[PDB]
RNA sequence: AUAUUGGCGAGAGACCGAUAGCGAACAAGUACAGUGAUGGAAAGAUGAAAAGAACUUUGAAAAGAGAGUGAAAAAGUACGUGAAAUUGUUGAAAGGGAAGGGCAUUUGAUCAGACA
RNA sequence: CACGGACCAAGGAGUCUAACGUCUAUGCGAGUGUUUGGGUGUAAAACCCAUACGCGUAAUGAAAGUGAACGUAGGUUGGGGCCUCGCAAGAGGUGCACAAUCGACCGAUCCUGAUGUCUUCGGAUGGAUUUGAGUAAGAGCAUAGCUGUUGGGACCCGAAAG
């Protein structure tokens, strides 16, 4: 009582159906992986840069 | 100042005496409020029947 | 026969009117349903739409956000609308005078908005005190702070709260949620 | 009401729903959570990571009673004042004349810190606190006396 | 039989459940029955309270 | 006295009476005025001719 | 204070309405089956009232046929209404190894509406 | 040339419930739930109500335990709407919800370890490619309905057995 195993055959006609959605994809992308001792120092450049204006603005 | 009702005495003849609307008169008059409540409120007098 | 690139007969998914019984509703939706079509000024347009919003897509706005909305440069004379319910935020020991326009108040923030000199108002009037919308600003409630879409797309390493009955020890911290016992998600 | 339910649409056709190859049986997957390690594991893994094993020490015995330690935040605590006498407090702040809050009498057992009561001075009566409430309410021109 | 995303649920009903059920349909009907031996025992016992 | 005005509240512990959510009930009424036939746009004859 | 599918006596229902409701609306744990333990049905309805057909004739009788009773025997103790399968009689049409169906119109029978 | 069905009438199959998920409507809303009970009544209805209690408003660790603002509750990109200018087109001001993203805050784990002290207690401060079902101007509670699930005879009928 064998029975037929594996096919391909309308995978990817199912697949078109919704059809190979993007990514979508965001400006300022997740910085995950991103080097952790650029990540540091790119935290208080940002936190510097910030404050920069805090003293121009008030 | 309310609408400001007026008594009636009972061989009919309507009265000096005139009286406010409770405001109770001015609510809001919701039907589908009033289905729900009383589809509810009508079953609260029933008894249990099933067969043995 | 046609070949289509759509599906056919296929509705917009919204909402064109309430799925409300309310009467007294259906005569703000009827009001601006008028004003919508004939005054040409998208305010109309937007408020209409927030009349047919569901409940859940309807949450409060607290009236200490209306403070905020008025700390907000400029805005500090203008009549802040709230589609939905607002609600009452002793958080705040001190509120501004202003006005609001809502559906509905709760007692407290009724007395909190009258007793700063303030006005509470209806939908109604404000189309007979601004019909186009002049002056005035539009502010929702959070939706997202909900306590079911705390737990929406639970998967792995998505932190996503399972839907659970009781919440402490022994209820699903054991295998699979920590490194000791077994892997960790 | 059933006259609103589907398998009162459901009248006339064959299989009432269930569809005609898989039909509809008794118990297909078990009764109940059975199979969870075995065939529902792809289930129970994903919508309930950590169901399996033991976490720590037991506890014999256990009453809640002696865990019972509420918590009110500063953001309230002027809510245990009648909304009447309340703004008499707020205007005219001093010392000499402080409202006194016990907060175990409304049911709290600990004042914790999370934020900014307004500038009067307020003698807060309660059992256990936070290294940030008193910080605040001390800094505010009021005290913690301390309760059993 | 473990489907989808849903907190599980511990009902205890694997004994025979039904034969113990207790429905109340007494409680207004027990509520004057505990009314009168209120008000019968108010009377018996003299001006005692 | 049992369900209260704005003068005197309830007897009914924790209770007042309902809030209106629209403060006038006719709606034709409001679509008038001024304010609004003023903002309002010059109306269509109610029927369009078929054209073509 | 609590419990109660037994017992006695009571009041009730968005309950079932004689293939339902208890197994049992009836001479029902009955008739019947089994060595026994046990098993266990079917079965409601003339009319307001028997006023339940005197009397005549054919027939050995049952009944028939008239009269008679009744608001009605198109209610005759086979009895309220009396469906369907199925059947007898009459009338109509049809028929060369099935029958029955759809589209179309002729022919036969019928039907209003309408006009005026 | 697979299975059931001679025919007719009548019965005949996704129900109830306990516990929940999503969705919708309704009342109130940092709360909400009168009905275990008491008052009362035209009497199983309706009406009124004290105390608690349940969920919610605080999370986090096995636990002992501790417990949410550097700042207009922050910054950047985009955002309906509103306001200003302009004949308009469009630009500028403000920008709710919401999506992305980097910070600050509370808890746990590892590291540092202050003025101080019953000399080993205390834990200030400062960290970190760490971790949480968290904070960051509350949204939940109750009832009703659809659909879905679990336990129950469980949509109906059916075993060999014990």
């Amino acid at each position: 009582a064998k029975s037929k195993n594996h096919t391909a055959h309308n995978q990817t006609r199912k697949a078109h159906r919704n059809g190979i959605k993007k990514p979508k994809t965001y400006k300022y992308p997740s910085l995950k992986g991103v080097d952790p001792k650029f990540r540091r120092n790119h935290k208080h450049a940002l936190h510097g840069t910030a404050k920069a204006l805090a003293a121009a603005k008030k | 100042s309310r609408p400001q009702v007026t008594v009636h005495s009972l061989t009919g003849e309507a009265t000096a005496n005139a009286l406010p609307l409770p405001a109770v008169f001015s609510a809001p008059i919701r039907p589908d409020i009033v289905h729900t409540v009383f589809t509810s409120v009508n079953k609260n007098k029933r008894q249990a029947y099933a067969v043995s | 026969g046609i070949d289509h690139t759509s599906k056919q007969h296929k509705r917009s998914g919204h909402r064109t009117a309430p799925k409300s019984d309310n009467v007294y509703l259906k005569l703000l939706v009827k009001l601006y349903t008028f004003l919508a079509r004939r005054t040409d000024a998208p305010f109309n347009k937007v408020v209409l739409k927030a009349l047919f919003l569901s409940k859940i897509n309807r949450p409060p706005v607290s009236v200490s956000r209306i403070a905020r909305a008025l700390k907000q440069e400029g805005a500090a004379n203008k009549t802040v609308v709230v589609v939905g319910t607002v609600t009452d935020d002793a958080r705040i020991f001190e509120f501004p005078k202003t006005t609001v326009a809502a559906l509905r108040f709760t007692a407290g923030a009724r007395a909190k908005i009258v007793k700063a000199g303030g006005e509470c108002i209806t939908l109604d009037q404000l189309a007979v005190r601004a019909p186009k919308g002049q002056n005035t600003l539009i502010l929702r409630g959070p939706r997202n702070s909900r306590e079911a879409v705390r737990h929406f797309g639970m998967g792995p390493h998505k932190g996503k709260a399972p839907r659970i009955l009781s919440t402490g020890r022994k209820f699903e911290r054991a295998r699979g949620r920590r490194r000791s016992k077994g892997f960790k998600v | 009401p059933s006259r609103f339910t589907k398998t009162r649409k459901h009248r006339g056709h064959v299989s009432a729903g269930k569809g005609r190859i898989g039909k509809h049986r008794k118990h297909p997957g078990g009764r109940g959570m059975a199979g969870g390690q075995h065939h529902h594991r792809i289930n129970m893994d994903k919508y309930h990571p950590g169901y399996f094993g033991k976490v720590g020490m037991r506890y014999f015995h256990k009453q809640q009673a002696h865990f019972w330690k509420p918590v009110l935040n500063l953001d309230k605590l002027w809510t245990l004042i009648p909304e009447d006498k309340r703004d008499q407090y707020l205007k005219s702040a001093s010392k000499e004349t402080a409202p006194v809050i016990d907060t175990l009498a409304a049911g709290y057992g600990k004042i914790l810190g999370k934020g900014r009561i307004p500038n009067v001075p307020v003698i807060v009566k309660a059992r256990f606190v936070s290294k940030l409430a008193e910080e605040k309410i001390r800094a505010a021109g009021g005290v913690v006396e301390l309760i059993a | 039989a473990i489907s989808k995303n849903l907190p599980i649920l511990k009902n205890h009903f694997r004994k025979h459940w039904q034969e113990r059920v207790k429905v109340h349909f007494d409680q207004a009907g027990k509520k004057v029955s505990r009314r009168n031996a209120r008000a019968t025992r108010a009377a018996k016992i003299a001006p005692r309270p | 006295q049992v369900w209260g005005s704005e003068t005197v509240a309830s007897s009914k512990v924790g209770y007042t009476l309902p809030s209106h959510i629209i403060s006038t009930s006719d709606v034709t009424r409001i679509i008038n005025s001024s304010e609004i036939q003023s903002a309002i746009r010059p109306a269509g004859q109610a029927t369009q001719k078929r054209t073509h």
